[PDB]
């Protein structure tokens, strides 16, 4: 619904994909 | 090899032994969708032969026939069966085709080649070859891409499809402006399956259904001309099992996933599956009756938006946890139910009670009739109504068979994944045939205290 | 009632990335044959 | 006690199998 | 080669049996009502045994 | 000797073992079948029941039963020369003989069977578990099938060898003792889903706990005083999976003998208790409750309530010897329906 | 062995007759009046007291085939023939579309000849399943 | 290049975390499947025994008359339960958030929805963990097929009803009285009883009970002395021993004198199988015909078939369970109906 779920989710995500990119390299 | 000395598999097992001959497998495919365009053919001519001009679809057994209906073949304004011969060519085309599919698959199996690499080199393949597994699933989804374009072309162009919808009742309708809206389309993807919600299962208009099926023609051939021509990355191949068995429980999982779907979309969906057809839903019948008694009740003097049921609720009409004016008693459930019979009595703030005092019709009437004493409750031995019913009325809703048997289906598909998916992984390692006597993980690692 | 929502979406998030990430760090190596 | 088992078994199955077809012609 | 005592008595006693119901026999034997035996002119009621050592003038009745 | 030489043939090694034991058993086993079949096919329950309950009157293998003798017989024996039928078969059958033929002729088979297992563990050298084990089922068949009746009226209200007979009797002890609520049912059912727990779990620890003894990929060929799978390998899986796991093979398969056993044992116990309508039917505090204070309802008392239907309606079919009758006005039913 | 009219008509009726009649009624009315209750309106039944207490009492063959052409309230009001099936509304009812004076007849038949075999069971309801 | 690509990522951070996730050497294995396991279970836990000991009475039929479920309010262990969510919300998804307050949630159940959902998630990440460990123990993976049946019982009664029945207050009550009233109901409304695969489902447990108690007499039977007078015979094995406790030949033999010769299993690689395959089976039949019954496909209809040459109906035992099944079904929701049919 607001803003701030979508920030959030994306956020967490974002960061645990880094670290999967990180790891991939 | 065709023995347990030359193969290592049994008789039962026996079809394993197909799993590195690219031809008889080849044959065995080919055979098998012999056998499925056979069953669609004979079970179609099945259905014509067996099927009464002035009955309803759904109170004569049929599964096959309501489908082509769907897509607008001999139905007259209201759902009337009056043209059945389309439908007997469809049967008759599906049987000769099956005729030749027969003869390809017997051909393969038992009297062409074992291995295709041999010979050939475009029909030849290694599970392990990553990139003619792409190109040949390439191939297969621009082949459903077409497909589903096949279903807009039909829709859009050639007569139509039958459109329950329709303003002035359920007839075929040619889909002037389909949805290409993405806000739309994917907003059906990225919905709740619960209730009020529906997922892709809450569906209501053939404008939204055809722009999907052009959205999905679209993706898969995007996506087959992607898989084409290029490779898997390098996390896909780190993260996959490369082998044939991998591939089958890969598609299995899918496949017990779309059973359930399909289930789903029999049991709650109406405009896919038109009620004229395939009979009126649970929710559809239940509703049915709360308004038909209220028609009733309301004939002999009684204020329905006053009357107070035994519980102090409304015994006609209620309220929605969200503030919509429903229909009262345990139909309470199923008030997200949307039908065309309906929905002329629907308003802002849902039921509209001053259109229930005065203009509700007589079809409407009928409608309500026919579906609560056509809801989807019946023996197995096809004795109509609920468990403790007599024996007098033989029926099944067609939505009861269709969602119970994909239920099945999809659920023992959902263990044949398991079991392969299992297995793939355990023959990849390679301990699929028991632990190694001189290799015993266990006796090579730390006790646990 | 909306922070908890936001809680509970941040905790789903998390370990369904983990999750997700985790299976695709090449599980199929992890196994006593490596 | 061979004999006696296998067709103290089956002489009457045989026997049964027969009447129950009959019965399935039995109209009202 | 032992087909043949087969042949010629497995056929005879399921026609044996065929014969058991389609002259009635059985019902005769194990006092199992036909279909328009259930009730008489007289009774219109389920005819249950009351005597426990009279059931057989009761059930002559 | 005389008992020596008969001895000596009874326990010649035949394709079907024989014995002393078979001297009881094979008689009353085949008598107790073929009377099972008999009636099921020819014999009817319309003067007893007022069912139609044969093939030949039109019931399929579910419909079809032996039923209970009528009410009226008591808890007669109903020998074939007894006062009842007076040497008389058809009104032998009509009465309901054909009951406690199988029934009786079932218990000594039983008897029977389990000397067998006594007597070839005994021949061959082996420790009588499997008989011990099978003093389970015995359990159950004597006290439902003996026990209950005797408690009872009359042979009448015991179970009627047949499918939905079988659900009937159910369905009455539900309705009329409140079955599910007594405790020993309860132990029962946690022998028998306990069981069918131990029996999956152990097949398929041991099928994917196997050791490679071949290359086929069929390990069934590949089977010696060696285990066949890894002891220390599945104690090592279900202990990481579990918290807890099996460690001794002795152990293990006594307790998965154990439990169903007992699981028998029990329920028997319970089903003794209902033959003296000694239920466990009511939790008197919350009927107290119920009856001050109109607005507490658990799911125990919605279930007395459908017991409360149960009875009445069925009531008057299942007991036509009772000649009840249930004015439409008084039987209890809730709104619309 | 039922009644032909309201002047007193009688005549037997064969099984085969029965037969259709049962077969036919089962078939386009035996929803509802699967077991001739009316799922639709349980106030108004195909029980025999119900029938002959309507007006015009259908306590007879021809009454009874008279509803199947042209049906009525309970009280011969008004028509219902919108809302029932019947010969008259065969239109938006197309199950009457099959439908000969001989079939209604029989139907008719069955109707009046299973109050006098089932006695309570006929119109009663789930009390005498 | 060929399956798997054995490789390695090099003492990374990441690789480090996975390692510890994956690890065989923790007490209780925790997978990524545990890894959604792990939290879901202790959610459903949680809220399970908050709930059963001091929950408020909820409106399970959403007619306003809320039932007692809890210890704390006047319910036992035997009677308490966590009382299913309304019918008014049927299958909405109903989390905390979307209630104006904890008490309204609790009013119209949203801890059943919750706990449900949480532990069919938990239970089907238990399965994917039995696998998981499976594949890093290097055994055969097919464990979790003989759990997956017990799952599938639970999906079926937890979550597969609800949905063709178009509510969760249909769902199965978490407690034993609970339960008890389902069964009754279900019995009512399908004929269970009367339905081949529930059928099928009794022949797996009775079947079960059979072949655990038979194999369970026969390796005890056969156990080879290793132990002295009156010592317990459990001694005379010792885990990770390569000789076989006991005379399989024996036991062979004597299943053979039992029944017959040919009736008997000689391999136990057979008949271990054997006794996996049979109860999983059964159950799974079972799970299939409570979802199939949950789309009203009910059990054989035996409702006055057999008639006499009159036409009148000659009842048999089916016409009885059927006055059973029609007291429960009239006398159950005494309050909840409106309309002679129930078609919800
Ligand atoms: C493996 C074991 C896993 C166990 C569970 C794991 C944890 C899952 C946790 C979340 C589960 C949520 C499930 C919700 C499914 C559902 O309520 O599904 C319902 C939906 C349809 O929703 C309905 O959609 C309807 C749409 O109809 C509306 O729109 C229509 C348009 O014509 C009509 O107009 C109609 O009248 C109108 O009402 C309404 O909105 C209803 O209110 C709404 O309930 O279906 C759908 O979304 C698609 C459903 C996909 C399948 C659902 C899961 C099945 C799993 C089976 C596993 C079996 C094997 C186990 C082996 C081990
Ligand atoms: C519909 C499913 C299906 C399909 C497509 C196949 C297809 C195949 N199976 Mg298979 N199989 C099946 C079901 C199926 N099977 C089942 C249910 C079992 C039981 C467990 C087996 C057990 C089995 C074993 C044990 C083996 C196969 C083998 C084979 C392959 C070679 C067949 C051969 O040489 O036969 C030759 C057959 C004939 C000459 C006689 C049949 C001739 C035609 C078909 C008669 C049809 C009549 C006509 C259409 C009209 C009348 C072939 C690809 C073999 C294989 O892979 O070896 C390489 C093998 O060893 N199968
Ligand atoms: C996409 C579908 C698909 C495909 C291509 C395969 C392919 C294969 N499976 Mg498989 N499987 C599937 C779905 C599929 N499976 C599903 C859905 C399940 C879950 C039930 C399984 C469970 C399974 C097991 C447990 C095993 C396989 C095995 C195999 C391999 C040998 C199969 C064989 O010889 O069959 C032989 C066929 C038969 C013996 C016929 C059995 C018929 C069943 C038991 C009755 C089904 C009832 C049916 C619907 C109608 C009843 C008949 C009635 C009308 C009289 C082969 C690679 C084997 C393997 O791993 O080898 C590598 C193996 O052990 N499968
Ligand atoms: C998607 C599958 C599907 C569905 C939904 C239907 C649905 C229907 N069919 Mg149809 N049919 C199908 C496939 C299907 N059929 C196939 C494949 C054939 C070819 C044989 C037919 C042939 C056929 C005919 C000839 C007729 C129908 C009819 C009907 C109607 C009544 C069905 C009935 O009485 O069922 C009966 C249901 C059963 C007997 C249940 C089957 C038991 C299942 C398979 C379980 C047993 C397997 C076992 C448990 C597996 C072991 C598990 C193992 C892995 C461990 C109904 C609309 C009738 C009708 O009215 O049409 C006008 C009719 O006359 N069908
Ligand atoms: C899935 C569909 C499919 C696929 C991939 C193939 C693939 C193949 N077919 Mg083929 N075939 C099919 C369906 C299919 N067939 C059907 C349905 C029939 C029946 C009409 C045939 C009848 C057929 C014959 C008669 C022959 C082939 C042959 C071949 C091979 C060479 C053909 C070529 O390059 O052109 C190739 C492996 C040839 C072959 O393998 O010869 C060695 C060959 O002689 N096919
Ligand atoms: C460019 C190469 C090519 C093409 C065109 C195809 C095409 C096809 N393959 Mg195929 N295949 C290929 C390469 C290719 N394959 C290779 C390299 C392999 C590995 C050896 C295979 C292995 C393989 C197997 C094992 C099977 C197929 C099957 C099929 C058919 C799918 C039918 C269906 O229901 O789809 C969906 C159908 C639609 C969405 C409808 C529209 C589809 C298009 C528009 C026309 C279809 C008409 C007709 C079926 C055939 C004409 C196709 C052709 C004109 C393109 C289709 C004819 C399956 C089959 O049943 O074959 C008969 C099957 O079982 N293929
Ligand atoms: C026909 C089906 C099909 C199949 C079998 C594959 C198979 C594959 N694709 Mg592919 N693809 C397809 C269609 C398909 N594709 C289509 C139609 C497109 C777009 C036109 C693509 C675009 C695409 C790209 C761009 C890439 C692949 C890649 C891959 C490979 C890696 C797969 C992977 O890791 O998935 C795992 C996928 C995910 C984890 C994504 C999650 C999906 C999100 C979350 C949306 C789903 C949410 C939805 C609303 C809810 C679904 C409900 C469900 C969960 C129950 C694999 C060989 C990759 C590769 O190796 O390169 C070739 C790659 O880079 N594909
Ligand atoms: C995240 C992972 C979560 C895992 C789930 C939690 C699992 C918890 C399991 C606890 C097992 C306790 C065993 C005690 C007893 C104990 O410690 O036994 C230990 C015993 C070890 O046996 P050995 O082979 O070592 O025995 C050799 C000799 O000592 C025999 O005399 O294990 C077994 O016998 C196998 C059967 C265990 C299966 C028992 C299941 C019982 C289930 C619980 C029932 C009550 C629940 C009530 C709830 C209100
Ligand atoms: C591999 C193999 C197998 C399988 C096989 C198969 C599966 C096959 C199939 C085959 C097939 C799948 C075939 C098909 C065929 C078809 C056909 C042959 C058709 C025909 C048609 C017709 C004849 C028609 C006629 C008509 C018309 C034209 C129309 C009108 C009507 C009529 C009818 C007249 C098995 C396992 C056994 C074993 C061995 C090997
Ligand atoms: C036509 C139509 C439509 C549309 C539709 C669409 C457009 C769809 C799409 C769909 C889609 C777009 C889907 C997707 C899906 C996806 C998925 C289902 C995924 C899956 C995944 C997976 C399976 C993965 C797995 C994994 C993991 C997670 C871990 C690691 C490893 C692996 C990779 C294995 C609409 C609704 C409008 C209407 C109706 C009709
Ligand atoms: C009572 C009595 C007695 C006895 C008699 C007897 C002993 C009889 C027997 C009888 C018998 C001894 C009978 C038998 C029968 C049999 C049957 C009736 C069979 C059937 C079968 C079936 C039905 C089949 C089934 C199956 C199987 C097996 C599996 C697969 C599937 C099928 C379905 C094919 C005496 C005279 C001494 C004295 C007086 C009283
Ligand atoms: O909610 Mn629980 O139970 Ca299934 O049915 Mn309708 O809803 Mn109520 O009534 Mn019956
Ligand atoms: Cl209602
Ligand atoms: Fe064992």
């Amino acid at each position: 619904l607001l803003a701030a779920a979508l920030a959030l989710v994306a956020v967490v995500f974002a960061v645990v994909l880094a670290l999967f990119a990180a790891w991939a390299a | 090899g065709r023995s347990i000395e030359s193969t290592g598999f049994a008789w039962w097992s026996g079809n394993a032994r197909l799993i590195n001959l690219s031809g008889k497998l080849l044959g065995a495919h080919v055979a098998h969708a012999g056998l499925i365009v056979f069953w669609t053919g004979a079970m179609t001519l099945f259905e014509t032969s067996h099927f009464i001009p002035e009955k309803p679809l759904y109170e004569q057994g049929m599964i096959l026939l309501p489908h082509l209906a769907t897509l607008g073949w001999g139905v007259a304004p209201g759902g009337e069966i009056v043209n059945t011969y389309p439908y007997f060519a469809t049967g008759v085309i599906h049987l000769v085709s099956s005729a030749v599919l027969g003869f390809g698959g017997i051909y393969h199996s038992i009297v062409g080649p074992d291995v295709l690499e041999d010979s050939f080199s475009f029909f030849g393949y290694d599970w392990r070859d990553k990139n003619k597994m792409t190109t040949i699933l390439g191939i297969h989804l621009i082949l459903l891409g077409i497909g589903a374009f096949l279903l807009v072309i039909k829709a859009l162009f050639i007569g139509g499809i039958y459109d329950t919808w329709a303003p002035g009742g359920g007839d075929i309708r040619f889909i002037t402006n389909p949805t290409l809206n993405p806000a739309i389309i994917f907003s059906y993807l990225l919905k709740s399956p619960f209730g009020g919600e529906g997922w892709i299962v809450g569906v209501n208009n053939m404008e939204d259904v055809i722009g999907g099926h052009i959205w999905i023609g679209v993706t898969c051939v995007i996506g087959g001309i992607w898989h084409i021509l290029t490779r898997p990355f390098s996390w896909a191949r780190r993260a996959f099992v490369w082998s044939g068995e991998a591939y089958l429980s890969y598609s299995l999982g899918a496949l017990a996933l779309m059973g359930q779907t399909a289930a789903e979309y029999a049991w709650y969906n109406n405009t896919v599956y038109p009620s004229e057809f395939y009979g009126p839903t649970a929710a559809e019948a239940s509703q049915a009756q709360a308004f038909t008694f209220l028609v009733r009740d309301q004939r002999l003097g009684a204020n329905i938006a006053s009357t107070q049921g035994p519980t102090g609720l409304g015994k006609y009409l209620m309220r929605s946890p969200t503030g919509e004016v429903i229909l009262g008693g345990e139909t309470m459930r199923f008030w997200d139910l949307r039908a065309p019979w309906l929905e002329p009595l629907r308003s802002s703030n849902g039921l509209d009670l001053n259109k229930i005092k005065n203009d509700i019709q007589p079809w409407q009437e009928r409608r309500a009739a026919e579906y609560m004493t056509h809801a989807p409750l019946g023996s197995l031995n096809s004795v109509g109504g609920v468990a403790t019913e007599i024996n007098s009325v033989n029926y099944v809703s067609p939505r009861s068979w269709l969602t119970t048997s994909h239920f099945f289906l999809g659920f023992f598909i959902f263990i044949g994944h398991l079991w392969h998916a299992g297995r793939a992984r355990a023959a990849a390692a390679g301990f699929e045939k028991g632990i190694n006597r001189e290799n015993e993980p266990v006796l090579s690692m730390r006790p646990l205290d | 009632m909306f922070t908890l929502k936001i809680f509970v979406y941040s905790c789903v998030a998390f370990f369904c990335s983990l999750f997700i990430f985790g299976f695709l760090s090449n599980d199929p190596s992890r196994n006593p044959n490596r | 006690f061979r004999w006696l088992a296998i067709h103290g078994l089956a002489i009457p199955t045989v026997f049964f199998f027969g009447a129950i077809t009959a019965m399935q012609f039995i109209q009202r | 080669r032992y087909w043949v005592i087969h042949s010629i008595t497995i056929p005879s006693l399921f026609i044996a049996g065929w014969l058991f119901v389609s002259t009635g026999l059985a019902y005769d034997v194990f006092g199992t009502p036909r279909p328009n035996e259930y009730f008489s002119e007289n009774r219109q009621q389920v005819p249950l045994i009351n005597d426990r050592f009279n059931a057989r003038e009761e059930l002559d009745d | 000797g005389w008992f020596d030489l008969l001895d000596d043939w009874l326990k010649r090694d035949r394709f079907v073992f024989i014995g002393w034991s078979g001297i009881l058993l094979f008689p009353c086993a085949y008598l107790a079948l073929g009377a099972w079949f008999t009636g099921t096919t020819f014999v009817s329950s319309w003067y007893t029941h007022g069912l139609a309950s044969s093939y030949l009157e039109g019931c399929n293998f579910l419909t079809a039963a032996v039923s209970s003798p009528a009410n009226s017989m008591g808890h007669s024996l109903l020998f074939l020369w007894g006062p009842e039928a007076q040497g008389d078969f058809t009104r032998w059958c009509q009465i309901g003989g054909l009951w406690t033929f199988t029934a009786l002729h079932g218990s000594f088979g039983l008897i029977g069977f389990c000397l067998r297992q006594f007597e070839i563990a005994r021949l061959v050298g082996l420790r009588p578990y499997n008989a011990i084990a099978f003093s389970g089922p015995i359990a159950v068949f004597v006290s439902v099938f003996l026990l209950y009746p005797l408690g009872q009226a009359s042979w009448f209200f015991a179970p009627s060898f047949g499918v939905a007979a079988i659900f009937r009797f159910l369905l009455f002890l539900q309705g009329f003792h409140n079955w599910t609520l007594n405790p020993f049912h309860m132990m029962g059912v946690a022998g028998i889903l306990g069981g069918a727990l131990l029996c999956a779990i152990h097949g398929a620890t041991v099928e994917n706990t196997l050791f490679e003894d071949g290359e086929a990929s069929d390990t069934f060929r590949a089977f010696q005083s060696e285990e066949t799978y890894s002891m220390v390998t599945a104690n090592r899986f279900w202990s990481q999976i579990f918290g807890v796991a099996f460690a001794n093979k002795r152990w293990l398969h006594f307790f998965l003998l154990f439990v169903p056993v007992t699981g028998l044992w029990v329920s028997s116990i319970g089903i003794v208790g209902l033959a003296l309508n000694l239920r466990a039917y009511d939790f008197v505090s919350q009927e107290i409750r119920a009856a001050e204070d109109p607005e507490f309802e658990t799911f125990y008392t919605k279930n007395i309530l459908l017991n409360e239907g149960i009875r009445a309606w069925m009531a008057a079919q299942d007991q036509p010897h009772e000649n009840f009758v249930f004015p439409e006005e008084v039987l209890p039913r809730g709104n619309a329906l | 062995e039922v009644a032909k009219d309201t002047n007193g008509g009688i005549l037997n009726i064969a099984p085969e007759q029965l037969k259709r009649g049962k077969r036919l009624f089962n078939s386009h009315c035996s929803s509802c009046h699967v077991g001739g209750i009316t799922k639709t309106n349980p106030n108004i039944g195909l029980d025999l007291e119900s029938l002959s207490l309507a007006t015009p009492p259908r306590n007879n063959l021809d009454a009874l085939v008279d509803y199947m052409k042209n049906p009525t309230t309970y009280d011969g009001s008004e028509s219902i023939a919108q809302i029932h099936p019947s010969i008259a509304s065969s239109d938006i009812f197309p199950k009457m579309r099959d439908l000969s004076e001989d079939d209604l007849y029989a139907i008719a038949a069955h109707i009046l000849t299973q109050p006098q075999i089932q006695a309570e069971k006929w119109g009663g309801g789930k009390i005498y399943y | 290049m060929t399956v798997t690509l054995e490789r390695r990522e090099s003492t990374s951070l990441w690789e480090r975390f996975c390692s510890w996730i994956t690890s065989t050497e923790n007490r209780l294995y925790i997978g990524w499947f545990g890894v959604l396991m792990i939290p879901c279970l202790l959610t459903a836990t949680t809220v399970f025994i908050i709930a059963f000991i001091a929950a408020p009475p909820v409106d399970i039929d959403g007619i306003r008359e809320p039932v007692s479920g809890s210890l704390l309010y006047g319910n036992n262990i035997i009677t308490g339960a966590v009382v299913p969510t309304s019918n008014a919300i049927g299958l909405h998804l109903y989390p905390i958030w979307e209630a104006a307050s904890l008490d309204e949630w609790l009013y119209n159940g949203g801890p059943y929805q919750l706990v449900v959902l949480h532990f069919l998630l938990g239970v089907a990440a238990y399965m994917g963990r039995e696998w998981e460990l499976s594949y890093r123990l290097g055994m055969r993976p097919w464990i979790c097929v003989a759990f997956s049946a017990p799952v599938a019982a639970a999906t079926a009664v937890f979550l597969i009803y609800p949905i063709g029945q178009g509510s969760f207050s249909d769902g199965m009550p978490l407690g034993i009285s609970g339960t008890f009233n389902f069964m009754l109901v279900f019995q009512a409304e399908h004929n269970i009883l009367m339905h081949p695969f529930h059928m099928a489902g009794v022949a797996g447990v009775f079947g079960g009970a059979l072949f655990s108690a038979m194999h369970g007499s026969l390796v005890t039977s056969s156990l080879i002395r290793e132990t002295t007078e009156n010592e317990s015979p459990n001694y005379g094995y010792k885990l990770g021993q390569e000789e076989e406790t006991y005379n399989i030949v024996a036991a062979h033999g004597y299943f053979g004198r039992l029944i017959f010769q040919y009736a008997s299993f000689n391999n136990s690689r057979a008949l271990h199988f054997f006794l996996g395959l049979w109860p999983v089976v059964g159950i799974w039949l079972t799970s299939i015909g409570i979802s199939t019954m949950a789309f009203n496909l009910n059990g054989l209809n035996f409702n006055q078939s057999i008639v006499d040459s009159q036409g009148r109906v000659i009842n048999t035992w089916a016409d009885i369970i059927n006055r059973a099944n029609l007291g429960i079904e009239v006398m159950h929701e005494r309050n909840a109906h409106n309309f002679p049919l129930d078609l919800a």
